[PDB]
């Protein structure tokens, strides 16, 4: 079954998505803090964390393993893969979510002709030393995430700490995790969202080259956009005050 | 198990050498083919081995085999 766990006091309920490779205990940095503005419904994606029933899955069947026990009506944030996840359900089940946010996330991950991405084999030779050496890269992943920001060190640490809370995801579900990556691409479908949208980045993420942020502010002309300068791929671990701020702010456009 | 030892094995496991072979004078970068991924793993776990925290500054001036050594000692 899809692990959840619901806490706070807000009258706005909010769901929140990991990552890759992570599971829901890489939110308790800022936990606390949105609880008190937000009801809260925490999971771990379908084969991560305490998600175990479950092995390889497209995006869509994801999705909707993740909307069964999903609250009736919440704003849903998506982080990196997480992001598609919530994208996937804004897309198909719209009345379901009162808005989309997407963090450190792309609609494209994989490179294309004038799109930024992560090229495909640079992501061919990770899935591989996946298969090889799997720690040394889950843990170059993690140092990956944060390189370059003033807390790189500290903040590798707080994400180490998530993946030990846990036993690791078996091989078969964090390679499905890279082939959704691979292949989704869902920059055509998303400027049809009509609910809110809005999509924080960060500046020095490497795994989303910030110059999609200007092409999407474009594609997506209904969609809102927010760079955090100092951030990598995780600005909720780096920039926790600032991050739960602009989810506030947009809590009160919601109403 | 002494220091040297200690943080030679750091290395060898980091950057993926045998630590036997492991020389005192070896250049992450140059000799050891570090990229700075390995570098702040390499940092990383000297810090968890020795208990220790060392400012971005120290880290920085770490480039050998050596310079690890010499710092985690006076320390
Ligand atoms: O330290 P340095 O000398 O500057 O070296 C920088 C390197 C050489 C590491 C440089 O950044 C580099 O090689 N970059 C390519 C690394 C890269 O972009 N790899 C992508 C691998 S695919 C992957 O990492 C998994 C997909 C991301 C997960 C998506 C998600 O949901 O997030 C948790």
């Amino acid at each position: 079954n899809i692990w959840w766990q619901t806490k706070g006091q807000g009258n706005v309920h909010l769901v929140l998505l990991h990552g890759w490779g992570l599971n829901a205990e890489v939110w308790r940095c800022i936990d606390e803090e949105l609880s008190s503005h937000f009801t809260l419904h925490l999971v771990d994606l379908p084969g991560f964390g305490r998600s175990r029933g479950f092995g390889a899955l497209s995006l869509a069947d994801m999705a909707e393993a993740v909307l069964q026990q999903a609250p009736d009506k919440a704003i849903w944030l998506g982080w990196a893969l997480g992001g598609l996840v919530a994208s996937q359900i804004a897309l198909t089940h719209p009345e379901r979510v009162q808005a989309l946010v997407t963090v450190a996330s792309s609609p494209c991950f994989s490179a294309r002709d004038e799109w930024p991405g992560i090229k495909p084999d640079v992501l061919a030779g990770f899935q591989q030393q996946l298969s090889d050496d799997f720690q040394r890269t889950v843990e170059r992943f993690l140092a990956l995430q944060t390189m370059g920001t003033e807390t790189a060190r500290q903040d590798a640490r707080a994400l180490k700490k998530t993946v030990l809370a846990l036993p690791m995801p078996e091989v078969d579900v964090l390679n499905g995790g890279l082939e959704i990556l691979k292949t989704v691409d869902l920059r055509q479908p998303l400027q049809n969202v009509s609910m809110p949208f809005l999509r924080l980045y960060g500046y020095l993420d490497g795994l989303v080259p910030r110059k999609v942020v200007p092409m999407l502010d474009k594609l997506w002309p209904h969609s809102e956009s927010y760079i955090f300068a100092k951030a990598a791929h995780a600005p909720f671990i780096s920039h926790p005050a600032e991050f739960c701020h602009l989810l506030v702010a947009l809590k009160q456009r919601v109403l | 198990s002494t220091i040297e030892e200690r943080v030679k094995k750091i290395i060898g496991e980091q950057l993926g050498v045998k630590q036997e072979e492991v020389t005192n004078n070896a250049s992450f970068v140059e000799d050891l083919g570090a990229d700075s991924l390995d570098t702040v793993e390499l940092v990383m776990a000297l810090e968890e081995e020795f208990d220790t925290e060392i400012p971005d500054e120290e880290a920085e001036k770490i480039t050998t085999v050596q310079a690890a050594i010499d710092y985690i000692n006076g320390h």
